[PDB]
Formats: structure tokens, C-alpha cells, sequence
RNA sequence: UAAAGACCAG
DNA sequence: GAAAGTA
DNA sequence: TACTTACGCCGGTCATTA
């Protein structure tokens, strides 16, 4: 994992802190400054420009460069570079409480809408919860429209006491697409679209202790965070390209949203500084934000997917997210995993309850890391020369000096004298506890723990009365086997989920395994009455109780 | 949904069963601390019967040419006809498997008597008989102090909880009450004798194993309770091959989980 | 009373069906629905809009969201739910991690 | 590195590491209230030359001996040579530092007396001055209070110029010859 | 405890919060017309010293957010006037082992 | 200055060295990983104290690997140089750039600018030394300095010293 | 804090050792042995780590330590040994 | 093979503690990032070679540590972060309890 | 190598 | 397409 | 009072593509 010994101490994730990331800091632990949207060729020259990915972030080449870093591909994780927008822009995810931030704060000055001089305020300022109290002290303030400057104390309602002041009405203020419209009122409406640098200013001024008071947090999440500043571009590793050899393409959706991105940013800061035709400036900062926020969340209620020349929707960050198959739910709750084997299953009556018996191809493929300790220095040695191909063998050798011999090559796998120490990567072999299951896997009973027994023929064989808990017949059903690979991983197999002690289950205070088919069709009749046995016979009945005490 | 929403909840060390807040949702694990795989449907005598035969059965009355225990059934018999200081203790228990019959009678109001509790008994004696090979022919060699008092000792050593403070006590004393009803119905002086010849030899080891078997039937901190109750709810949804008409099956569960208001069937029984 | 009547709804729906199952589990759900005060449903609503951990949470009906609404009101994700370990790759606190395990060096000498 | 006895929740803002001097602002790692290994609130230990030669010397051997009992199953010129055996016989022997502080230490003590060592502690710890300050004044030869209030700016207002110039005298007298 | 009719004034139920320590409760004669308590599925509760309390959150190492909570106009919570805070201890008979402990803390 | 602080190492033991006398296995890492160290946060660390007791504590099985970590707790004498300690040492190097003088592990570098001006480079001579009208300062003279600052260096510490104010310079 | 450590009597748990911390202690163990480490019993014949394991287990000779934490943080530690095995 | 969802929930239900984490880990993904003790970020800038490590922007070099989590994590991490959110991960608790 | 789709297994 | 929670 | 929003059960082969 990882690989390469590092000198750092190693230690396990205690707690996430949940946070933004303001403007001033995305700067500090950027690495590329990141101007030129192309993304390569030094004038069509095959490299990277110190533009767009790699002025200094990740890699691709398997070319050990990389800002000093080096270690090469597997091992550098990413390098954040940064983008500096020409104009601040809403976060598609945050617009909801942007929007909900001003109509608690007045505008203009910056503050509550409901001191604790109001009485219904203080119960929700009251309120411990973040979350709960800023929901409550929105359904109040969102109502107030006025900037009071004095309120009534909480004695003589005639005599009005002194807070902050500043009149201004308060607009009520609405959605359209990605932006907030109020409507002020004195004397017929007065519209006009609040501005990003407006609302951005308005809560750069919202008080440490108001934050608060509305669900934010001082150091970790300031309101004005919620407005994109400097933009965080994510490197290689997150949006890889692809290289079909070495003249062909092959840039991610990613990479190509924030050349976008670059695209229509350069595109607005060179008009400011220019022929800047006002209200005609406007119509290219909408773009900024349009990209900016599709970049991020691309399924939003004023339709326009943005979509990538080609009819594809373009998959916002969100969207690798989004549950099953998605990140979270298909990268983590769940995985694809290593030495891991599936096949026909098919039952075999001579098979004791806990076994299950494996098909040599697949014994010869999986395999289980020992380690070499003078309790099988022997065996092990005998494995090794034995090869990968013949059963009763191994395919891998690996010393301390972490580097594996592969037995099926290394002109010296007839050789090799193993190490104390030393790790031999051999077959599954009879007896290693494996873990059995067939989906879907409803059941603690549906995963079960089994005793290897390699044999012939391509089908995992099973005993019978292991049939329900698995609920499988052999009409076709598969099955799939995981190896553990470390010597607890296995006793927690073999202590724990053994077929033997899950036979009576929890699930109902009752065995959850019994006879069934043949033998019991059969146990019957051989029980009747009128059923009896002779001699001959009795005798091998006798014998094939693998227990019995011979004694006719 | 099941699954997603008890994940995190699990037994403790202290046999509270919480989530992965420490926020309480049972304070002992099914109402009684005991793991579901070591435990039988048994039946309560006690319960059922009529006030007449449940006298005939656990009643003895040393003070009573023609309701003691015979000297048959005993080796202290005729010595013990009489005997005030031993009927003190006798009438004890009497009294308290008729308080027994009441609470019964009041926490399964239907009557039912198959309940599903930790340790089978029956099969305990089962094998101290044939183990001990007991002829219902010869008299026991207990002492009405040897069963009364045994029975009454084992109970303290039934564990579910070790708190040493009274609330985690009386916790305790809970969480055993059924189990014991069960006990005190099958380990009765009239029963233990008249019913099965249990010797000395044999009460003495009846006893000791219902105490080992309960104790190996409290559930274990550690196991995931949570995610084993979603899955044995949710497995026989599966198996669900869907005045009668009432909303019902999967339709009706997925109601119920839902919390869902305006229900296809609204029904309300009024007696 | 009402969770004692969402038990007997639950324990009849398992009973229509014919099919058995130990109180202790229809228990612990109708329990769950009911400690934090009402009827919490096994819901994208219910459940999993409580105090439990983002990660946690965020691994079930409204993933982003849940994240976004996280970092804003800056959240802290102890990491005691399974949920939590399985997303970072560590041992979770389940069964055999309910507890730690000490070399004791005392005792690795009275063994000689 | 190795975890030292006071845990400063490090919350994001990692910025105000002030000026190290001898305004008596040493690290965060050396304040005056320092946390016992036992969890006790404990005075920073400052060590003057010489006193931190006895204290090593001490260990040092202290540790020879132990290193024996599980082997069962004066002069200056002259010291630089018994020391440095003790060294070669329960130390690194590449701890180049330890040689060299224990060669400095050994050339610039100026008392080399457990003796002595403790009568300069017991009189200059009466002062109330902060353990910098009493290290400094036990190893610094210093003969007008002037000399030493300004090779120990520290000093300045805290002791009168009399006062510091008799703990001065009463210094180059314990002052152990050679 | 002042027990209606029909109704009081919104005018009216305002000024009940208007003379601490001492508390008002308010109940329709409708809904006590049957007691609830006296119902199958009712399970006794009771209510804690702030001494019986302290101990329990003791002797469980709880906090009081870890505590099954019951809703300040939950109707037993009216019947035995609760409040915010105090604690209830219901015991209810159970199939399992016939007598169960169960605490509710207050909304 | 020279202080006596207590720390605390951590050490990941194999576990082949499960043995009988472990701990006395443990005691010999810290030593090497600590006699001899240097940091800025605590400085020279010298030598290690008080051995006999040195805290070990149970040790937790790491999950994956068997190996134990332990927390050792210790106590030690360290040596954290700062600006304005007063300082005399011996000198060891000295150039036309100002000479190297030796206080402890350490190491105060002396610029001929930080110097007073009668005191003169002298190349000429051997050992390369620095007169003035009365003094003459060469490799074995020792000289007492002020330390103007620091600067911490992987496994050291160096620093600039001055010996132009007063009290400072030969002795 | 290790205000935290319950004092050894006042220790409340149970006497015996649960199912996982045995399935536990005996995977622990055998990864320990099978690294080499040291085993404390008389290897009668045997060779596989899980087996040794087992042995020391049986003859209590195996020093580990279960630190059990309760919902609040505070812990009581027991010994292989005291730990009664029934299981 | 998918060890999924379900597969994943099984394992919880033995209490399979440590098998589980072999499936998620060792078995499949599993990566060795660098995290700065100040901020909870991967960006500790760790040549292991000259041993320099370094966290310019929160400046370090010192207070570092490494950690072992699911490279689909790494992932996961570096994506809030493009959302401009911030999973800061600590090696130590404080909040208690 | 990576998508989106159709068909199909239990 | 159905059902449940905000402007 | 009507409008807005999340979601959906758990391995294999072939065809086509701005
Ligand atoms: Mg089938
Ligand atoms: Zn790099
Ligand atoms: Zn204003
Ligand atoms: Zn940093």
C-alpha cells in the first residue's frame, strides 16, 4: 500500500472536520498558478504547458517528474493548483443559503434582523443546534423588512431603546436561474438583481457573532466562503486523461469543464480591461458562473444540461458522487476485491457440512501469503520447487527486501532458499477457511466460513443441508468465494462464521439448517415399521458412519 | 433502509444496547440481555390449569396427615410431618408461586404459556435422570431446605448485569424475572420429588448447569444488534409470496417503516 | 402506547405471512423509531436527518447534500459509526474491535 | 520527534510563533509553568554549566551500573579522560554531542563540587528570578552587577545592583579552584 | 389547572407564562372525559427527584441527550405535568422477561 | 539556559522482540532514537535520565501487523540555544569571514562585521588568527558571545554571534 | 485523561471473555507466532500458529491484555488470564 | 469480485471486524497519503527520500503524519475539495466523549 | 483503457 | 408516479 | 394553498460512437 518506507509516524483518522476553503488559503496550498486553458504542447510539441494540468501539479508519462516529488504516478497523490476568477460567483450547492443568509441579515450594513432585544429572537438564539436555531431564526427575520433602529425594551413599550440602525427596507429577495432578485418597496416595486461583490460584502461584514448566532463557524465555515473567490483546480489523479500510444488525445470530462471554466474567465477580465461595454460585461460574468456552478452540480432546475459537443450531459463533480454505482455508495460502502473466485455450484453428498469443495483451476489461482517460520520452513520449500503449475504449490516468493519473485519466470524458481521472515504466496490448499457466499446476501447466514477441499471438475461443490441458508439450487446459480489473506483474518473466519456455529440462528431462535431432499424423502422409509435390514447390508450401513464404534 | 438505519447500533460493555451516539435505545438488549440463538420455547405452567389441580401439584403441607410429602417420596419423611419450622419455609414458596401465577396471568393476559426463554430445563432434568439413572422407586435424600434453599441460592447467581449500585440491582432483578417464574415453576419441593425422584446427587447438578447454560445465554458485548435485527426483518419481507381486507404484507409494511399518513385501510377495533 | 402498537403492526405483518421472528428485532426497529420522541421513520426523512455523523448519513438517500451541508455549518465526524471506518479504511468498532488488545510486559516474564 | 508534556490544540490558524529572547520569551516548549510527567504542574528546569555536568555525569554512571546488573545472565585534564570512557561504555558512541558537551562541560565548570554545586543553587534560588536568569548567573563569571546585568538584560529592574553584586561575590568564592 | 369547555381566547391562553415560579396547565373537558392512563398499551410512568435523575445518568454514564426522550405535549407528559428536563421512568411488562426499566427524559 | 525536559517517544516493536526482557529492548530504541537527536522544537537532546525508570506502559497491538507501539515516557537534559543568551565557548574555525566558536554541541559563527573594527583578519599567520591592539584571537582562544540569532538545521543548530557590545570578546 | 481507567475492583463488565475477544485474541496471537515471535508453551508436535495460538490459550500463558471500552470512553482492562474461558 | 452493499453488511452482522476491513483495504484499494497535522489535508509536499516533507501554506515539514485509508477516499477527499469543501482529517480527538 | 445501450443468468 | 416537505 | 424534490434489488456477452 502506498509502497516506499516513509519516515513519517503513522497513525488512523480520529475525526473529519467539515469545513470551506476561503479564497486566502486555496492560494497557499496551491502549486500552479494555472492561466493558459490548452493542456499541452509546448506549440503542439508533446509535454504539458505550464498552463492548464501539470505547471508544477501532478503527472501522467510514468515520468518520475513532478516538482522535485517525483516518486512517479503511484504515490504522488494530487497536487491542488488554483484559478483565480475575475469575478466572485454564487457555489450552486450553497445558493439556497446565500439566499436565506440575506433575508436574516440586513443589506447594506451587515447585521440581525432580531437582537436579543426581540423576544421570539432570543428563544431561537437560544437554541443549541446549528442547524435547528439558524432554521428558526430565518423563519423570523425573513419576515422582517426593515433595518430597525430602535426597538421597543423589554419595559415601557413608548420609550424605544437603541441598537443598530439604518432603515433601508429590505428587499425580498428571490430566485431566478443562478441569481437572487429583491424587490425594495417605499413611498410600485423597485427590481434589481443583487450582485455576487454585493451579497459577497454584505456578509464579509455579517458580525463573528452573528455568523454564529446562524449556523456558521468563525475558523471553519464564514458565510462570505459560500461565494467562490480563487478556484481549487483539482490534478490529474482526479480527472486522468487517456493515452491511446503517442500521437492520440485523450482528456477527461473534468478537464475539459474547467478549460471552459479558464475559457470563459479570461474571456470577462480582458473586457474589464478594455472596451468595457458595461451591461454587455454582465453577459459574459453570467458565463462564469454558469460553468463554475455546472463544473460542480449539472442537474439544476433551470434546465440547460450544458452539454459537451456531442449530446453528453458532462458528469458534474456531484454526479460521481451520487449513490450506487456512484463514489460513496459504489467505491466504498462496497468494492471490487482481490482474490476472489465465482462458479456453477452443484451439491455433492459426500462432502461433510462445512466444506466446500474447489475446482484445482481455481486453487491454483488464489492463493494465501505464509510466512516463513521454521514450523514450515520444510513444507513451504517443498511448494516453492514444486512450481506454480503442479497443485500442492505456490506462485510467489517475496523477501524482506520488499520485491516479489515470480516462481513462473525468475530464472532461479527451482532455487531460491527461503528466509525466515520471508513470505511465500502459496495455493489455497485443503483446510484453509474461506469465506462462501451467494447473493443477494440478506442473511449473516448468507456469507459462511468453510473448509477448503480442492477437487476436480470447474463447480464449487456443497453439502445439502448448507443449501437454505444460501438459498440456492443447481440450476445454474454461482457463488462466489473470498480468501482471506492474513492469519487473524482467517481465525476470524474460522471463530466466528464457521457453517457449524451458525446453524441455529438468532434470526429466529431456531436452526436454520436441517435435512432435506433424498435423505430425508429417505430417512423416512428407512425408518417405517415394516422396513428391515439384513446382515449384508447392515454391515456396510455400519461402516460408513465415519464414527462408529465397530461394534455390530 | 432497515440495514442503513440501525448499522451502528451494538451491545456494549455495559450491555446498554446504543447507536454510535452512546444515545440509549434499549437499556438491556431485547428487554432481558439474552442472545437470541440460546433460547426455546418453554412453557410457564404456573399459567394455565385450574386453581384446583395448581394446589394439588406445588401445595405440601407438612401440617396435614393427607397433604405432606409421603415419606415414600422422601427419606425425611415421617420426621418432617409436622414440622412448624420447616413449614415456615414450605409456605414460602407456596405463597410465591401463587404471586407467581398472578403476574403471569397479568403480563400474558391471553393465557399463553409457550414462551421462548434461555436455558430448557426440561431437558436438563431429562439427562440428570437417565445420567444419575433415578428410580421413581426409592426415596429422594433431599432436604425440604436443600431444594427450597438451593433454588432460592441459584437465582443469585443468575447474571445478566454487575452493577454494585442499586439501580443497575433492581435492573437486574428485571431482567430475570420471567427466567425465574420459569425456575421456581420447575424446581418446586412437591415437583422435585414427587415428579422427578431427583436425589441430592442429581438436584445439585440440575442446578449447576441451569446456572453455566444461562450464563452462556447472556448475549455478548460486541455483537451488532443492529444490522441482525434489520436483516432477520427484512429476509422474510423477501419470502412475502403476496374483516380480512386490511392492508397487508410488504404493501403494509412499507406503510408502517413509511410512517406514511392516509393508509388504504384505517380500521379501528372497538370492544 | 404507540410503540406499543407499532410493534403489533410490524409483528403482524410478519404474521400474516406465516413466518416467525424474535421479538428482539422487530423490538430494537420499534424502539429505534421511537426514543428520540415521535415516530422517526426508517426514512430518507427520519433516521437519517439526526445527529449521527456526515459520513455516515451521507452514505444513504441524499449524499451530496448532506456533505455540502456539512462543510457549511462545519460539522465534526467522530468517526464512531461503521459507516465512518469503512469509508476510511480502518477497523471499525465492531465485534472484534469493541475493544483493544495490550502486550502485558509483567506478564511476559512470569512466563519463563 | 517526540510528543513533549503540554497539548496545544493546533485549530487551523498556525501563526504567532512571537520573537525567542532574552526578554525571558523562550519557545511555548520552555515556559516557566512546565506539566510533570505525572501530570503536575512543575517550574521549567534550568541547569547552569557544571550543575548539568554532575546531572549527566550522574545518569550516566547510574546507567553503567544497571547496565551490569544484567550482565549476570577531580583534575580537569584528568576527568576529560575518566569521563570519556564512562561515555565509551553506556552511550551511543556516535552522540558526538554528548562527547562534546560533556568536553565543554568539563572545560567551563565552574564548580566541581555536588558540595558546592548546591550551596550556588541554594543561594542564588532565594532571588526569585527566573530559572534562565539563575542559570545564567551560576555559569557566567560576572564582577560588577553591571557585567552581569548586561550579559542578562533580563535582569535589569528585578534585583538592586548591592544585592546582585554580594550573590556575585558570594559566587567567586564558592567558586571551586582548579 | 384550569379546565375549559370549548375554548379559551388566543387573547386569553396568553398570559400564562406570566407568573413564575408558580406554572398553569390547561385541558379540554373532552379529553378528560376518559383517562388515558387507564388504557392496555398505557405503561405507568413516574416522575424523578432531580436526585432519582442525577443518579440514573450516573449509574449509565449518560449525558442527557443519550436519554429516550418523551414530548413535552405528549399525553402522559400533560398528565403528570412534566417538564423540560425532568425525567420518567416507565415500567412495562414484557414477553421477554416480564418487568422492563425504561427512562424518558423531558422535550 | 541547558534545561531538563520531559518528553515522550513512541516506539513500534516487532513481534519477534515479544520476548522475556523487552523492555529492555524498548529502553535501548529510545536511546538510539534519542541521545543525540535534534529538533528546534526542543533542541540538542543529550542524555537521556533517570534510566532505570523510564516509563513503558502497556503497549496496543497494532490491527493489521502484530507489532505493539509503546509511549515511552521520559525525561532528558536538553540544549536550546536563543537570541541574546550570553554564551562563551571555545573557538575552532576562523576565515576572513570571521571565526566558528564551539558552546556545547553547538556551533556560533562570529562575522568579522559583528566584531569590533580594531580587531583585524590576520592571514599571514598559523594559525590563521585575529589581533587587536591587545588581544589575538585564534582556534584555541576562548571567547565569551552574544548570540544575535538561530537558525535550526536538520540535526543541529547554528546561529550568528556578536562580540562587539560590552563584557563580550576574549577572556 | 485515565481518569478513564475503571480501577481494577469496581471493574463491572463480565467475567468471562466474549466470543470476539477470544476469536480475536486467538487471531492475534497466531499472527504473533506466526511472525516469529515467541511462544510459551511446549509446541507438543505442533506447527500452525492458530493451533499454538489455541495452546496458549488453553494453559493461559498468553500475555495480552483486553482493554474494554465502555460508551463513555472510560475502560477496564483484563487479563487472558482472569478472563474465564467457557465459550 | 463485488464485495458490495449487502456483501459489506454481512460481515458487520458476524462482527467480522477485522476480515471486513482486509476486504476494504488490503484486498483492494488501500493508499498511503500524507496528512499535515495542522490543516486535515493531503497536501504535505513528501519526497520519502531526502526525507523533507514540507506543507508550504500551513508551513511545515514538522508536525506530519502518514495514514492508510482506500484510495477511493483519496479520491472522495480531493473531490470535495474541487467543491471547494473541506474534509480536514485529524489523527487525534478533542471534541471528547 | 472509458462511457452509454441492448440482450440475458440466478 | 407517489408521496412527502418548503416559497 | 400550491409548488418543489429524492428515488428506485443484488454477473455475463454483444454493438456503436460525437
Ligand atoms: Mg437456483
Ligand atoms: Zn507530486
Ligand atoms: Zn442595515
Ligand atoms: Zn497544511
Amino acid at each position: 500500500v502506498g509502497q516506499q518506507y516513509s519516515s513519517a509516524p503513522l497513525r488512523t483518522v480520529k475525526e473529519v472536520q467539515f469545513g470551506l476553503f476561503s479564497p486566502e488559503e486555496v492560494r497557499a496550498i496551491s502549486v500552479a498558478k494555472i492561466r493558459f486553458p490548452e493542456t499541452m504542447d509546448e506549440t503542439q510539441t508533446r509535454a504539458k504547458i505550464g498552463g492548464l494540468n501539470d505547471p508544477r501539479l501532478g503527472s501522467i508519462d510514468r515520468n518520475l517528474k513532478c516538482q522535485t516529488c517525483q516518486e512517479g504516478m503511484n504515490e504522488c497523490p494530487g497536487h491542488f493548483g488554483h484559478i483565480d476568477l475575475a469575478k466572485p460567483v454564487f457555489h450552486v450547492g450553497f445558493i439556497a443559503k446565500i439566499k436565506k443568509v440575506c433575508e436574516c441579515v440586513c443589506m447594506h450594513c451587515g447585521k440581525l434582523l432580531l437582537d436579543e432585544h426581540n423576544e421570539l429572537m432570543r428563544q431561537a438564539l437560544a437554541i443549541k443546534d446549528s442547524k435547528k436555531r439558524f432554521a428558526a431564526i430565518w423563519t423570523l427575520c425573513k419576515t422582517k423588512m426593515v433595518c430597525e433602529t430602535d426597538v421597543p425594551s423589554e419595559d415601557d413599550p413608548t420609550q424605544l431603546v437603541s441598537r443598530g440602525g439604518c432603515g433601508n427596507t429590505q428587499p425580498t429577495i428571490r430566485k431566478d436561474g443562478l441569481k437572487l432578485v429583491g424587490s425594495w418597496k417605499k413611498d410600485e416595486p423597485e427590481l434589481r438583481v443583487l450582485s455576487t461583490e454585493e451579497i459577497l460584502n454584505i456578509f464579509k461584514h455579517i458580525s463573528v457573532k452573528d455568523f454564529t448566532s446562524l449556523g456558521f463557524n468563525e475558523v471553519f465555515s464564514r458565510p462570505e466562503w459560500m461565494i467562490l473567490t480563487c478556484l481549487p483546480v483539482p490534478p490529474p489523479p482526479v480527472r486522468p486523461s487517456i493515452s491511446f500510444n503517442e500521437s492520440q488525445r485523450g482528456e477527461d470530462d473534468l478537464t475539459f469543464k474547467l478549460a471552459d471554466i479558464l475559457k470563459a474567465n479570461i474571456s470577462l477580465e480582458t473586457l474589464e480591461h478594455n472596451g468595457a461595454p458595461h451591461h454587455a460585461i454582465e453577459e459574459a460574468e453570467s458565463l462564469l458562473q454558469f460553468h463554475v456552478a455546472t463544473y460542480m452540480d449539472n442537474d439544476i432546475a433551470g434546465q440547460p444540461q450544458a452539454l459537451q459537443k456531442s449530446g453528453r450531459p458532462v458528469k458534474s463533480i456531484r454526479a460521481r458522487l451520487k449513490g450506487k454505482e456512484g463514489r460513496i455508495r459504489g467505491n466504498l460502502m462496497g468494492k471490487r476485491v482481490d482474490f476472489s473466485a465465482r462458479t456453477v455450484i452443484s451439491g455433492d453428498p459426500n462432502l461433510e457440512l462445512d466444506q466446500v469443495g474447489v475446482p484445482k483451476s481455481i486453487a491454483k489461482t488464489l492463493t494465501y501469503p505464509e510466512v516463513v517460520t521454521p514450523y514450515n520452513i520444510d513444507r513451504l520449500t517443498q511448494l516453492v520447487r514444486n512450481g506454480p503449475n503442479e497443485h500442492p504449490g505456490a506462485k510467489y516468493v517475496i523477501r524482506d527486501s520488499g520485491d516479489r519473485i515470480d516462481l513462473r519466470y525468475s530464472k532461479r524458481a527451482g532455487d531460491i532458499q527461503l528466509q525466515y521472515g520471508w513470505k511465500v504466496e502459496r495455493h489455497i490448499m485443503d483446510n484453509d477457511p474461506v469465506l462462501f457466499n451467494r447473493q443477494p446476501s440478506l442473511h449473516k447466514m448468507s456469507m459462511m466460513a468453510h473448509r477448503v477441499k480442492v477437487i476436480p471438475y470447474s463447480t464449487f461443490r456443497l453439502n445439502l443441508s448448507v443449501t437454505s441458508p444460501y438459498n440456492a439450487d443447481f440450476d445454474g446459480d454461482e457463488m462466489n468465494l473470498h480468501v482471506p489473506q492474513s492469519e487473524e483474518t482467517r481465525a476470524e473466519l474460522s471463530q466466528l462464521c464457521a457453517v457449524p456455529l451458525q446453524i441455529v440462528s438468532p434470526q429466529s431462535n431456531k436452526p436454520c439448517m436441517g435435512i432435506v431432499q433424498d435423505t430425508l424423502c429417505g430417512i423416512r422409509k428407512l425408518t417405517l415399521r415394516d422396513t428391515f435390514i439384513e446382515l449384508d447390508q447392515v454391515l456396510n450401513m455400519l461402516y460408513w458412519v465415519p464414527d462408529w464404534d465397530g461394534v455390530i | 433502509r432497515l440495514v442503513k438505519a440501525l448499522e451502528d447500533i451494538m451491545v456494549h460493555y455495559d450491555n446498554t444496547t446504543r447507536n454510535s451516539l452512546g444515545n440509549v435505545i434499549q437499556f438491556i438488549y431485547g428487554e432481558d440481555g439474552m442472545d437470541a440463538a440460546h433460547i426455546e420455547k418453554q412453557s410457564l405452567d404456573t399459567i394455565g390449569g385450574s386453581d384446583a389441580a395448581f394446589e394439588k401439584r406445588y401445595r405440601v403441607d407438612l401440617l396435614n396427615t393427607d397433604h405432606t410429602l409421603d415419606p415414600s417420596l422422601l427419606e425425611s419423611g415421617s420426621e418432617i410431618l409436622g414440622d412448624l419450622k420447616l413449614q415456615v419455609l414450605l409456605d414460602e414458596e407456596y405463597k410465591q408461586l401463587v404471586k407467581d401465577r398472578k403476574f403471569l396471568r397479568e403480563v400474558f393476559v391471553d393465557g399463553e404459556a409457550n414462551w421462548p426463554l434461555p436455558v430448557n430445563i426440561r431437558r436438563i432434568i431429562q439427562n440428570a435422570q437417565q445420567t444419575f439413572h433415578i428410580d421413581h422407586t426409592k426415596p429422594s435424600d433431599l432436604t425440604i431446605k436443600d431444594i427450597v434453599l438451593g433454588v432460592k441460592d441459584l437465582q443469585e447467581n443468575l447474571l445478566v448485569l454487575r452493577g454494585k449500585n442499586e439501580i443497575i440491582q433492581n435492573a437486574q432483578r428485571d431482567a430475570v424475572t420471567l427466567f425465574c417464574c420459569l425456575l421456581r415453576s420447575r424446581l418446586a419441593t412437591r415437583r422435585v420429588l414427587q415428579e422427578y425422584r431427583l436425589t441430592k446427587q442429581a438436584f445439585d447438578w440440575v442446578l449447576s448447569n441451569i446456572e453455566a447454560q444461562f450464563l452462556r445465554s447472556v448475549v455478548h458485548p460486541g455483537e451488532m444488534v443492529g444490522v441482525l435485527a434489520a436483516q432477520s426483518i427484512g429476509e422474510p419481507a423477501t419470502q412475502m409470496t403476496l374483516s380480512k381486507k386490511v392492508t397487508s404484507g410488504v404493501p403494509r409494511l412499507k406503510e408502517i417503516l413509511n410512517v406514511a399518513k392516509n393508509m388504504k385501510t384505517p380500521s379501528l377495533t372497538v370492544y | 402506547a404507540g410503540r406499543a402498537a407499532l410493534y403489533k403492526e410490524v409483528y403482524n405483518v410478519i404474521a400474516s405471512d406465516g413466518s416467525y421472528v424474535n421479538y428482539r428485532h422487530m423490538a430494537l426497529l420499534v424502539d429505534v423509531m421511537t426514543t428520540q420522541g415521535g415516530l422517526t421513520s426508517v426514512t430518507r426523512h427520519g433516521f437519517n436527518r439526526s445527529n449521527t455523523g456526515a459520513l455516515m448519513r451521507c452514505s444513504f438517500e441524499e449524499t451530496v447534500e448532506i456533505l455540502f451541508e456539512a462543510g457549511a455549518s462545519a460539522e465534526l465526524d467522530d468517526c464512531r459509526g461503521v459507516s465512518e471506518n469503512v469509508i476510511l479504511g480502518q477497523m471499525a468498532p465492531i465485534g472484534t474491535g469493541a475493544f483493544d488488545v495490550m502486550i502485558d510486559e509483567e506478564s511476559l516474564v512470569k512466563y519463563m | 520527534s517526540t510528543s513533549t508534556f503540554q497539548t496545544r490544540r493546533r485549530r487551523l490558524k498556525k501563526v504567532e510563533e512571537e520573537e525567542n529572547a532574552a526578554t525571558l520569551q523562550l519557545g511555548q516548549e520552555f515556559q516557566l509553568k512546565q506539566i510533570n510527567h505525572q501530570g503536575e504542574e512543575e517550574e521549567l528546569i534550568a541547569l547552569n554549566l557544571s550543575e548539568a555536568r554532575l546531572v549527566i555525569k550522574e545518569a550516566l554512571v547510574e546507567r553503567r551500573r544497571a547496565f551490569k546488573r544484567s550482565q549476570k545472565k577531580e583534575t580537569r585534564e584528568k576527568e576529560l579522560e575518566s569521563i570519556d570512557v564512562l561515555l565509551e561504555q553506556t552511550t551511543g558512541g556516535n552522540n558526538k554531542d554528548l562527547k562534546n558537551t560533556m568536553q565543554y562541560l568539563t572545560n567551563f565548570s565552574r564548580f566541581r563540587d555536588q558540595e558546592t554545586v548546591g550551596a550556588v543553587i541554594q543561594l542564588l534560588k532565594s532571588t526569585g528570578l527566573h530559572p534562565f536568569e539563575v542559570a545564567q548567573l551560576g555559569s557566567l563569571a560576572c564582577d560588577t552587577a553591571d557585567e552581569a546585568k548586561t550579559l542578562i538584560p533580563s535582569l535589569n529592574n528585578k534585583i538592586s545592583d548591592d544585592e546582585l553584586e554580594r550573590i556575585l561575590k558570594e559566587l567567586s568564592n564558592l567558586e571551586t579552584l582548579y | 389547572i384550569f379546565v375549559y369547555q370549548n375554548n379559551i381566547t388566543p387573547s386569553a391562553m396568553k398570559l400564562v407564562p406570566s407568573i413564575p415560579p408558580a406554572t398553569i396547565e390547561t385541558f379540554n373537558e373532552a379529553a378528560l372525559v376518559v383517562n388515558i392512563t387507564h388504557h392496555e398499551l398505557v405503561p405507568k410512568h413516574i416522575r424523578l427527584s432531580s436526585d432519582e435523575k442525577r443518579e440514573l445518568l450516573k449509574r449509565y454514564r449518560l449525558k442527557e441527550s443519550q436519554l429516550p426522550r418523551i414530548q413535552r405535549a405528549d399525553p402522559v407528559a400533560l398528565y403528570l405535568g412534566l417538564k423540560r428536563g425532568e425525567v420518567v421512568k416507565i415500567i412495562r411488562k414484557s414477553e421477554t422477561s416480564g418487568r422492563y426499566a425504561s427512562y424518558r427524559i423531558c422535550m | 539556559m541547558f534545561f531538563i525536559k520531559d518528553l515522550s517517544l513512541n516506539i513500534t516493536l516487532h513481534p519477534s522482540f515479544f520476548g522475556p526482557r523487552m523492555k529492555q529492548y524498548l529502553k535501548t530504541k529510545l536511546l538510539e532514537e534519542v541521545e543525540g537527536s535534534c529538533t528546534g522544537k526542543f533542541g540538542y537532546i543529550l542524555c537521556v535520565l533517570d534510566y532505570d525508570n523510564i516509563d513503558i506502559q502497556r503497549g496496543r497491538i497494532l490491527p493489521t501487523d502484530g507489532s505493539a507501539e509503546f509511549n515511552v515516557k521520559y525525561r532528558a537534559v536538553v540544549f536550546k540555544p536563543f537570541k541574546g543568551e550570553v554564551v562563551d565557548g571555545t573557538v575552532v574555525s576562523c576565515s576572513q569571514h570571521g571565526f566558528e566558536v564551539q558552546v556545547g554541541p553547538m556551533k556560533v559563527f562570529v562575522t568579522k562585521h559583528l566584531m569590533p573594527q580594531d580587531l583585524t583578519f590576520n592571514a599571514g599567520s598559523n594559525p590563521p588568527s585575529y589581533q587587536s591592539s591587545e588581544d589575538v584571537i585564534t582556534i584555541k582562544s576562548r571567547i565569551r558571545v552574544k548570540i544575535e540569532g538561530c537558525i535550526s538545521q536538520v540535526s543541529s543548530i547554528h546561529a550568528i554571534g556578536s562580540i562587539k557590545e560590552d563584557y563580550l570578546g576574549a577572556i | 485523561l485515565k481518569e478513564k481507567a475503571i480501577p481494577k475492583d469496581q471493574r463491572a463488565t463480565t467475567p468471562y471473555m466474549t466470543k470476539y475477544e477470544r476469536a480475536r485474541i486467538l487471531g492475534t496471537r497466531a499472527l504473533q507466532i506466526s511472525m516469529n515471535a515467541p511462544v510459551f508453551v511446549d509446541l507438543e508436535g505442533e506447527t500452525d500458529p492458530l493451533r499454538i495460538a489455541m495452546k496458549e490459550l488453553a494453559e493461559k500463558k498468553i500475555p495480552l491484555v483486553i482493554r474494554r471500552y465502555l460508551p463513555d470512553g472510560s475502560f477496564e482492562d483484563w487479563s487472558v488470564e482472569e478472563l474465564i474461558v467457557d465459550l | 469480485l463485488r464485495f458490495g452493499e449487502m456483501e459489506r453488511d454481512c460481515m458487520i452482522a458476524h462482527g467480522a471486524a477485522s476480515f471486513l476491513k482486509e476486504r476494504l483495504m488490503e484486498a483492494s484499494d488501500a493508499f498511503r497519503v500524507h496528512i499535515c497535522g495542522i490543516c486535515g489535508l493531503m497536501t504535505v509536499i513528501a519526497k520519502l527520500n531526502h526525507n523533507q516533507f514540507e506543507c508550504k501554506g500551513c508551513d511545515n515539514k514538522i508536525d506530519i503524519y502518514q495514514i492508510h485509508i482506500p484510495y477511493a477516499a483519496k479520491l472522495l477527499f480531493q473531490e470535495l475539495m474541487a467543491m471547494n469543501i473541506t474534509p480536514r482529517l485529524y489523527t487525534d480527538r478533542s471534541r471528547d466523549f
